[PDB]
RNA sequence: ACACCAACGGCGAAAGCACUCUGCUGGGCCGACACUGACACUGAGAGACGAAAGCUAGGGGAGCGAAUGGGAUUAGAUACCCCAGUAGUCCUAGCCGUAAACGAUGGAUACUAGGCGCUGUGCGUAUCGACCCGUGCAGUGUUGUAGCUAACGCGUUAAGUAUCCCGCCUGGGGAGUACGUUCGCAAGAAUGAAACUCAAAGGAAUUGACGGGGGCCCGCACAAGCGGUGGAGCAUGUGGUUUAAUUCG
């Protein structure tokens, strides 16, 4: 072992931010829009 | 005492606020558990790196009567207490097989409550 | 603003010393240089008729248990105070470490500054009296409180 | 300000202050900031009056009040109306919006 | 209830519609002349559908959760926070017919630069087979010429140029209220005034100020020190009180 961390790198893949998300009601298209808009230009 | 096999689960419930670390054998009797309120403070204290760190040591500091060899963390959920949790697994150095996620990710069941606007 | 201009930092007046200096200007009260000088030297004078090694050595073996190498700074963020400690440099913690020795050896009474200032400086070096104290209490305070950063 | 809040200080400019006037402003002031639980040191409430049948000028009343107080800072508010009356009832107004800004910025 | 797929994506007249599969069935688009020969557009009144909440009847009820109840913050808290939690949420059969039911843009036809896209089909190139290029159309999007517009902007999907058809508007309150009538199990929906009163009510844009909106940068501004005031005594100034005056500022 090292002190590597690989769980961290590796979580981003499918991020524990679909945790976060769910954390708190579902609502609809405004906040999707804001959520899935902001997402949708974090990959691009 | 237990079955004596120095192989064994461990499970890490990071909550958003809290930590367990629990460790069990493969069928799933649990050996030791100690969490962030286990080891002494308690309150807005438990739930931070520092109680990762605290409450992991002091969960696998008592499996010395096993001496397991052979680990395998199978932690769970969002927080701030997953990386020193490893971080103090790797401290104790005992072999580390793979560590794992196994958090319940909802395929839409039930409704989440209300957001919170504070 | 940006920093401040490098430093100048002198030794001592009779033993060459950018230690005895500093403290010989941290004893100074307004101006009266030729009194503090006149207490440390004579609390010098001192400590060579109570033990008998260098000023020096029970002087930075004395401060050695002063300085800490941490402590609390009450931070803030969003509006809401955490304790966390910061990990103080060494410079800093001589300035601390002869700053709680000097105002702990302004209560202890009896008699002159030099059996003072000779008296709290032997508990510094032997672990008792109240600046090794202080450094407790606040050393075990932010000890008390790794749950933040 | 009758008891136990701000010690209040009075002054009064071109004008004869009465028992109805400071009655008046220890009332209203006072107990509209009755409901407060603040420890503010000292509230200086000026009470200057100004033309009309006095001098030139229209017929003015102005305050000004200034709470000196522990809890964020000092304020002041100057309001100048056609009477004593409204003159301090709309400075009350004034200093219950400023006082709930700063209880109300007190958050979190 | 249906994660990733999910796309500035496809379909529906709108509301809406996404786990998959099957059945019945609507609608769209494209080609050949294969047929009829103006059968077209709009639509008063009318009829249908119509998110969510609501109501009748019966099921069902895990999560969430009005009301409610307790705890907290708070001067107070019927509220934001937290813990329980009923109607409701889902389904069957209905009623209700309103929403920022929004593209804040009724429908239809004809005509008027382009660039960059996406979706569906069609032709030719290329291979002979997936590509790939141009295109013929239909639909969807983004910048944009002309023109229009008070401006912002819209711009072949016009808010352009014209033609047709229907609705609705004529200052703001009063008031989507009063009264009457119809509909509705009720909740209410629809139709819809006036008395009186005001000289404004509004739209777009600009300049400032302000924000418990950002971003940046100074200042003994905070932080780090050092020394005080506030405690005591006195000197002095002011306010108040008193006095014939305690001059006035």
């Amino acid at each position: 072992n090292e002190e590597r961390l690989l769980n961290r790198f590796r979580r981003e893949v499918m991020r524990a931010g679909v945790i976060q998300e769910c954390k708190r009601r579902r609502y609809f298209e405004n906040k999707q829009e804001e959520k899935k808009r902001k997402h949708r230009e974090a990959a691009k | 005492s237990a079955r004596k096999i120095p192989k064994g689960v461990i499970h890490v419930q990071a909550s958003f606020n809290n930590t367990i670390v629990t460790v069990t054998d493969v069928r799933g009797r649990v050996v030791s558990w100690a969490s962030a309120g286990t080891c002494g403070f308690r309150g807005t204290k438990r739930g931070t790196p520092f109680a990762a760190q605290t409450a992991a040591g002091n969960a696998i500091r008592t499996v010395v009567e096993q001496g397991m060899q052979r680990a395998e963390v199978m932690i769970k959920g969002p927080g701030l207490g997953r990386d020193a949790a490893l971080r103090a697994i790797r401290r104790s150095g005992i072999l580390l097989s793979f560590v794992r996620d196994v958090t319940p990710m909802p395929h839409n069941g039930c409704r989440p409550p209300k957001k919170r606007r504070v | 603003r940006g920093t401040v201009e490098e430093k100048t930092a002198k030794s001592d007046p009779i033993y060459r010393n950018r230690l005895v200096n500093m403290l010989v200007n941290r004893i100074l009260k307004h101006g009266k240089k030729s009194l503090a000088y006149q207490i440390l030297y004579r609390a010098v004078k001192k400590i060579q008729q109570k033990t008998e090694t260098n000023p020096l050595s029970v002087l930075r073996q004395a401060i050695r248990g002063v300085t800490p190498d941490i402590a609390v700074k009450a931070r803030r963020v969003g509006g809401s105070t955490h304790q966390v400690p910061i990990e103080i440099g060494s410079t800093q913690g001589k300035a601390l470490a002869i700053r709680w020795l000097l105002g702990a050896a302004r209560k202890r009474p009896g008699r002159n500054m030099a059996f003072k200032l000779s008296s709290e400086l032997v508990d510094a070096a032997k672990g008792s009296g109240d600046a090794v104290r202080k450094k407790e209490e606040t050393h075990r305070m932010a000890e008390a409180n790794r749950a933040f950063a | 300000g009758p008891l136990s809040s701000v010690k209040l200080i009075l002054q009064g400019r071109n004008l004869e202050v009465s028992d109805n006037v400071r009655s008046h402003v220890e009332d209203k002031v006072g107990k509209s900031v009755a409901k407060h639980s603040h420890l503010v040191r000292e509230v200086d409430v000026r009470l200057s009056a100004r033309g009309g049948d006095l001098s030139k000028g229209p017929k003015l009343r102005r305050c000004e009040v200034t709470l000196f107080t522990k809890r964020h800072g000092v304020i002041r508010a100057e309001e100048d109306a056609e009477s004593l009356y409204s003159s301090i009832d709309l400075v009350s107004s004034i200093i219950q919006r400023k006082l709930r800004k700063i209880k109300d910025k007190v958050s979190d």
